[PDB]
RNA sequence: UUCGGAUUGCAGGCUGCAACUCGCCUGCAUGAAGCCGGAAUCGCUAGUAAUCGCGGAUCAGCACGCCGCGGUGAAUACGUUC
RNA sequence: GCGGGGUGGAGCAGUCAGGUAGCUCGUCGGGCUCAUAACCCGAAGGUCGUAGGUUCAAAUCCUGCCCCCGCAACCA
RNA sequence: GUGGUGGCGAUAGCGAGAAGGAUACACCUGUUCCCAUGCCGAACACAGAAGUUAAGCUUCUUAGCGCCGAUUGUAGUGAAGGGUUUCCCUUUGUGAGAGUAGGACGUCGCCACG
RNA sequence: GCGGUCGCCUCCUAAAAGGUAACGGAGGCGCCCAAAGGUUCCCUCAGAAUGGUUGGAAAUCAUUCGAAGAGUGUAAAGGCAGAAGGGAGCUUGACUGCGAGACCUACAAGUCGAGCAGGGACGAAAGUCGGGCUUAGUGAUCCGGUGGUUCCGCAUGGAAGG
RNA sequence: UGAUGGAGGUAGAGCACUGUUUGGACUAGGGGCCCAUCUCGGGUUACCGAAUUCAGAUAAACUCCGAAUGCCAUUCAUUUA
């Protein structure tokens, strides 16, 4: 089960991102570092 | 090391005066020794490819390489990337010892031993050793083995004619039929 | 009967791919490195003109040897100084098709310090 | 059952050899590269051949069996 | 969903209720199957028919709004499936405890000369109350705790499988296909078994450390199940098991064709299994089993 | 005469203008038919013609059928009024054009041959003409 | 040769148990027995009953005696 | 299994003109099924059953069968409903 | 062209909702009977129509194909 | 001459045969070193210079294959017309593919050691 | 009328730019991937012969031949072996604000895009990276949900609501 | 309209790929016949014959090739608007 996910910056949970992942093959909340346009920098983002 | 002294200073003048080579480069010589191990069994429990593996690993004294299955298979329920067969390559002084030990110990143990075929040659040189049984090798210990299997020995060679081949092989000590 | 490819066949194949975006030009020369078992040469090449600016190896008399790395060494100063004399500061560096790991690394390293700037 | 069928893409040349194009223009669409980005031509990400600087467009051929596109700027 | 009453009053009421919607979906898929079987002659019949044609599309459009609002029947929940057989066959004396003592360091004797001898094939019930030494003598007989005095002898015809009070044979950092993962089986075996303990497709690759009490119950059942052995030490196995599967594990074991060495304190438990001789503590006491069980419970 | 597979059902009619592109030499036997007109042969029409030379030389000599059906063709029944897709195939077709040498004959005496192949021509719906190899 | 993955490999000597032909080769069983070797070198050794010099293959003369026909058998049971 | 003694190889003994079709017996060699037996079924009320040997008639040779003999030696019979 | 079906000798489950091939009758053999029937006890008989895919795993889900059945293949 | 390194459509290739290592390149010896093989110092990496042109590589011969390929003719066809018009023909311009004559066992640069 | 069809992608029709109809001839899509993305390094296939325990046409192994006859998640076409195919290491550029100029086009849309700035991944460096070999995998507005916001706030401060 | 340069795969042609396909050669191999059956080894049909090879065809959805035209463009040329 494919899925549109959301993920937010950690730092200032500023939902930033948008993308999609597979329920099954990852069952936890994902986990990238993206720039923070708000921040301006690189940080953490996990799905929502 | 003692088989590559006997190589270097018997079996190398023979072939050089038999063969008439200009220079002493065209002297055939083992390359590598590839041994085999066919395992269609883990198809069914791993554990036997496991247990094959072990013994591999102890008779030759080199972790083996687990092959896996290039194409799934539906006739022997064999799905693709399986890892089914496993072999050890070895060279140089490990090549010489193993080929030694074989030559000495592994072949004689051989129920009813009348000696190793002779017409086993890829039609290049190179020659291959179909082992019916294993406990010929004196790791195996005998009783370990939940299953008896058989392996397939690739002696590869720089000699261009099987007669060379042969020739070398037995110099070094190989009981034809 | 088994073939042993020609090492320097192989060298050449992974060469051509690193060739594809790896290029010389007047202001920014190509550094091409030829590694052989007892030497190894530097030539800083004009791709456009299609002639080598600089060159320096093992065979100069001016490096008085030693371990076939500190040769190496030997020969990226050399080349670094002699492309600098004829006004050469940048340069692209090719590492023929080989490892960037050891000889050549050394030389690369050699070039850098004495003043090739890449 | 038949009769269905995609939009067409307007593939080929979009610029003619010899002629003079801003920088950006698009020269080629195709599938794939059926002609290859030469002189200060790049190749989009569905393989469309676009000028990166004014010039005049060049189609030449790559070696024996390949052709290629080159911008000269003037 | 929160119900007023009893057990039974949810039970009733809940039962009600399921077979109620149940009859509910029968009447909705009577009405589909009508009108799907009106399209399928409408659509068979000859296009010069031109009312039954039209009256077809007609009722297709009825067939789909139905379809669209037809309720699913949820998916009654699957129960476990056991089937324990021994590999081998068991003797007349399985097991030979002798004159055996034990004592932890620094604490009383919990027992003296404790001699008892296994039949075979029989339902031995180590009967007892808390902390009384019940666990320390299956721990005792596995070879957990070495006898002070004494011996354990098992008959070489008898394989054992323990099932431990405190679920302590599950790695907690692994999941539950490593946990149950035997020399001895495939990968589609394990999993089939696994399914049939309720671990469906990805459940088995979740780690032990998730898991709730009960189903980490059903892996070490899995585990037990999985040996085939012929003598069954078990310590309190219905234990943080729901209801159904209690029931499941009580009357499976009594039709196991095997000893069975086991504690329990749920009366019901033991009544499926049908014990045969309990050894009464601290008190030793080989006793046949009967409602007497009861007698040794009061005194 | 039918191909053992196709790669399409159903195929264009096609147009056939010009001299066939090859096969315009007798190669095989010793005389051969030659057409003199463009047209579509079945495969009924090339088996009438091919039993027709063969009973006629007794079996006698050797008989090669250059030309193969490859073509489908297809049609609408009666009472089918035009649309609704293309029909389902009917028969097959070689299209032949002037030229071609639809049939080779040897091991048999040139009257016996020219005779044969006379029989084999009134079965065609081409004119044909009789060609002597070189 | 990659660390910690092979079994472990030791040089080791070999007998011939039937006539004491000796050689030296690894192995990857171990002999509580050990001998010494020139070069002065002490290593684990296997004794060996069949060897390729024992085996009589190699040697060229087989110890079996081919069994009797029963032709002769037949004249040596009957006299004849 | 030191139970088992089938099957099989070799080598012997005998009787007889003759042991292959096709005898018994012995030595070495091997060690089969078989872990107390489904539906049902047989004998027996005492020196009986159960169990153990011995003789003999036929008979050149050939019995686990038959006739007979002796050794040890029970359990049970409530009762006539089936 | 529209549907329905291919599982032991026959008739059916099991499918939906993937983990395990059963049920009834019948057949073979043995019992019981004077004999037959009925009855009692054992045993056999299918890799799920076939060929490919999804899956750790297919009678089960997907694709095609071959068979069997019913319907239709033209209306003023 | 050899080694690097490039440009030009293989006319630069392939096959076959022959000669050479002065230097150079090579094989070649080893695994202590950085570095490595889903096993193997075979590879890659590193150290070294005993032996050999055997192979690779360079040079040379070879038209067997591959490659290039004129001229002529023809098919097709633009345009203008004609005919008995699913097709065919004329004038005019263009003109292949195929088959061939032949060409070709490369050439134009730069660097270093000779 | 019945049957079929309705949007999108690929091929032929399509007459060597592009475009081009038919209830013309063929197929696909309503996704998938946390790597099957990025980068650095490395590697080359399918089959055939010969030899070889289980093992058989065919499992695994070796030599040789083999220029693509394989593979490229998914239809077809185009393209790719200087890889776009295959393996490993590290990573998240499957980035933010844009965007000269182009293609396509009635509009709405659709497509490509150097380059600039911010801050990064890989790599020694050059440099590559704004998803995947390319081309389908999608739906206007209205209305509503959720998060953020130095915006507004019906006398003013809030609020309500935008 | 001429000149020049280009993009593209149609007509034609071709078989280098993929389909369709004919005859010859040879045969892996499959067939039934008998001997030998432990169905084992022959000997057979000008028995049937894969793949290979030779020769010969064929194609809208084949291409080693490939026009005439048309098309795009040129600070070009002539005429024109
Ligand atoms: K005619
Ligand atoms: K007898
Ligand atoms: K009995
Ligand atoms: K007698
Ligand atoms: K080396
Ligand atoms: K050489
Ligand atoms: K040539
Ligand atoms: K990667
Ligand atoms: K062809
Ligand atoms: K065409
Ligand atoms: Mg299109
Ligand atoms: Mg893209
Ligand atoms: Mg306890
Ligand atoms: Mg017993
Ligand atoms: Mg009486
Ligand atoms: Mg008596
Ligand atoms: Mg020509
Ligand atoms: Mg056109
Ligand atoms: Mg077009
Ligand atoms: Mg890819
Ligand atoms: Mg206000
Ligand atoms: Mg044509
Ligand atoms: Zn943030």
């Amino acid at each position: 089960m494919r899925v549109n996910i959301t993920l937010e910056c950690t730092s200032c949970k500023e939902r930033n991102y948008l993308t999609n992942k597979n329920k099954r093959n990852n069952p936890d909340r994902l986990e990238k570092q993206k720039y923070c346009p708000r921040e301006r920098k690189v940080t953490l983002h996990r799905e929502t | 090391n003692r088989l590559k002294e006997k190589y270097i200073k018997e079996v190398t003048p023979s072939l050089v005066e038999k063969f008439n080579y200009s220079s002493v480069m065209q002297t055939p010589k083992v390359d590598k020794i590839v041994i085999n191990m066919g395992v269609g069994d883990a198809v069914s429990n791993a554990k036997n490819l496991d247990k094959a593996v072990e013994e591999l690993a102890l008779i030759t004294g080199q972790k083996p390489l687990i092959t896996k299955a290039k194409k799934s298979i539906a006739g022997f329920r064999l799905r693709e990337g399986m890892p089914i067969g496993a072999k050890v390559t070895l060279r140089g002084e490990r090549m010489y010892e193993f080929l030694d030990k074989l030559v000495t110990v592994s072949l004689p143990r051989v129920r009813d031993f009348h000696g190793v075929s002779k017409k086993a040659f890829d039609g290049r040189g190179n020659y291959t050793l179909g082992i019916k049984e294993q406990l010929i090798f004196p790791e195996v210990d005998y009783d370990l083995v939940d299953k008896v299997r058989g392996m397939d020995i690739v002696i590869v060679t720089t000699a261009n004619t099987d007669e060379e081949s042969r020739e070398l092989l037995a110099q070094l000590g190989m009981p034809f039929q | 009967m088994i073939t042993k490819p020609d090492k320097n066949k192989t060298r050449q194949k992974r060469h051509r791919r690193v060739r594809n975006k790896i290029s010389g030009t007047a202001e920014c020369p190509r550094l091409n490195i030829f590694r052989s078992n007892k030497n190894i040469y530097a030539q800083v090449i004009d791709d456009v003109a299609g002639v080598t600016l600089a060159s320096a190896s093992a065979l100069d008399k001016e490096i008085s040897g030693g371990t076939k790395t500190e040769t190496a060494a030997a020969v990226g100063k050399l080349v670094a100084e002699r492309a600098a004399e004829k006004g050469i500061k940048k340069v692209v560096f090719d590492r023929g098709g080989y490892l960037y790991h050891g000889r050549v690394q050394a030389l690369a390293e050699a070039a850098r310090e004495n003043g090739l700037e890449f | 059952s038949n009769g269905r069928d995609s939009e067409s893409k307007r593939l080929g040349a979009k610029s003619a050899d010899g002629q003079t194009v801003t920088g950006g223009s698009i020269l080629y669409r195709q599938r794939g590269t059926k002609i290859y980005p030469g002189v200060n031509v790049g190749i989009g990400g569905d393989d469309t051949l676009f000028a990166k600087v004014d010039g005049v467009v060049r189609f030449e051929r790559k070696g024996r069996d390949k052709k290629q596109v080159s911008v000269y700027p003037v | 969903s929160i119900y007023e009453g009893d057990y039974y009053t949810y039970k009733k009421k809940y039962s009600e209720n399921q077979l109620l919607r149940e009859k509910m979906i029968i009447q909705q898929e009577k009405e589909v199957k009508e009108l799907a079987t009106f399209v399928q002659k409408a659509k068979q019949a000859s296009q010069t028919n031109h009312a039954l044609k039209r009256m077809g599309l007609e009722r297709a459009i009825r067939l789909d709004k139905k379809k669209k609002n037809l309720t699913k029947r949820d998916k009654v929940y699957k129960r476990v499936k056991m089937d324990i057989k021994p590999n081998r066959e068991v003797a007349r004396t399985p097991l030979k405890v002798e004159n055996v003592t034990f004592h932890y360091p620094g604490h009383p004797i919990l027992y003296k000369d404790l001699s008892f001898q296994i039949s075979g094939k029989e339902r031995f019930l180590v009967v007892g109350e808390n902390g009384v030494g019940k666990s320390t003598l299956l721990k005792l007989l596995m070879g957990i705790n070495i006898p002070d005095k004494g011996k354990i002898i098992f008959n070489d015809k008898t394989d054992v499988a323990y099932y431990s009070q405190e679920l302590e044979q599950l790695d907690e950092e692994k999941t539950i296909l490593e946990n149950v993962k035997s020399d001895e089986y495939t990968d589609w075996k394990l999993r089939a078994t696994l399914s049939n303990f309720l671990f469906y497709d990805d459940d088995v690759n979740k780690k032990v450390n998730v898991l709730s009490p009960g189903e980490k119950a059903r892996i070490v059942l899995c585990k037990v199940l999985l040996q085939k052995a012929n003598l069954l030490i078990l310590d309190q196995p219905t234990n943080h098991l729901d209801p159904e599967t209690q029931s499941i594990i009580g009357a499976n074991f009594n039709l196991f064709e095997g000893t069975i060495i086991v504690v329990s304190h749920n009366p019901s438990f033991v009544e499926q299994i049908g014990i045969n001789r309990m050894l009464i503590l601290p008190s030793g006491n080989i006793d046949n089993y009967s409602p007497e069980l009861l007698e040794y419970y009061s005194n | 005469l039918v191909p053992k597979r196709v790669k399409h059902r159903r195929e264009f009619r096609g147009k056939m203008r010009g001299e066939a592109k090859g096969g315009k030499e007798v190669a095989f036997g010793e005389w051969g038919l030659q057409a003199t007109e463009s047209h579509w042969i079945t495969n009924r029409q090339i088996e009438a013609a091919r039993i027709a030379m063969t009973r006629y030389m007794k079996r006698g000599g050797k008989v090669w059928i250059k030309i193969f059906p490859h073509k489908s063709y297809t049609s609408k029944a009666i009472g089918v009024r035009m649309g609704k897709g293309k029909g389902a195939p009917e028969g097959w077709v070689s299209p032949v054009k002037r030229g071609k040498i639809m049939f080779e004959i040897a091991g048999v005496p040139e009257e016996v041959a020219r005779e044969a192949l006379r029989l084999a021509s009134h079965k065609l719906p081409v004119k044909t003409k009789i060609v002597k190899r070189e | 040769m990659k660390q910690d993955i092979h079994p472990n490999y030791q040089p080791v000597v070999f007998m011939d148990s039937t006539t004491g032909f000796k050689f030296l080769s690894g192995s990857t069983k171990g002999s509580s027995e050990t001998v010494e070797w020139e070069d002065g070198n002490t290593y684990p050794l296997l004794r060996v009953e069949v060897t390729s010099d024992s085996h009589p293959f190699y040697t060229g003369r087989q110890k079996f005696t081919q069994a009797d026909g029963r032709v002769d058998r037949f004249n040596k049971k009957y006299g004849l």
